[PDB]
């Protein structure tokens, strides 16, 4: 092992560092907003259809309970 | 008998109330739970006078009122 060998390794370590890391939280925030909008968008169909069929607005709830003829 | 049940149309019930003099009306009252909120509890009345004149009166919104029925 020579000192030139180790100094070249140190220089290449420094060069391999310093790689600029761009902003990434904006991408995550935008994806979260898109996911939320895509999650709550189909619920417009449920509310509108239930209101069209006469189901009371107070009877339109959120859950996995089996919807009856009066509750959705 | 008219041949249909009062609740034959699920939107609302139908009531026929004709007096002996010939005056009467035929009403269609939308029922809550089976009709849209805009039309709920609204009545479409086919009033008949003792002289045999038929008229249609509706309590719905003017935009939703069908043609030929006054609002």
């Amino acid at each position: 092992f020579t000192l030139i060998e180790l100094m070249i390794v140190v220089a290449i370590i420094g060069i391999l560092a310093a790689i600029a890391i761009p902003q990434y939280q904006n991408y995550v925030a935008r994806s979260e907003g898109a996911s939320a909008l895509a999650t709550i968008n189909p619920l417009k169909t449920t509310v509108e259809e239930s209101l069209s069929r006469g189901i009371a607005g107070s009877k339109i709830k959120i859950g996995t309970t089996a919807s009856t003829a009066t509750e959705t | 008998y008219v041949g249909v049940e009062p609740d034959a149309n699920k939107l609302g019930v139908i009531a026929v109330a004709i007096e002996d003099s010939g005056a009467g009306d035929i009403t269609f009252t939308f029922q809550t739970g089976t009709s849209s909120p805009k039309n709920a509890t609204k009545v479409i009345t086919l009033n008949r006078t003792a002289d045999g004149v038929w008229a249609c009166k509706s309590t719905q919104d003017p935009m939703f009122t069908p043609k030929g029925c006054d609002n």
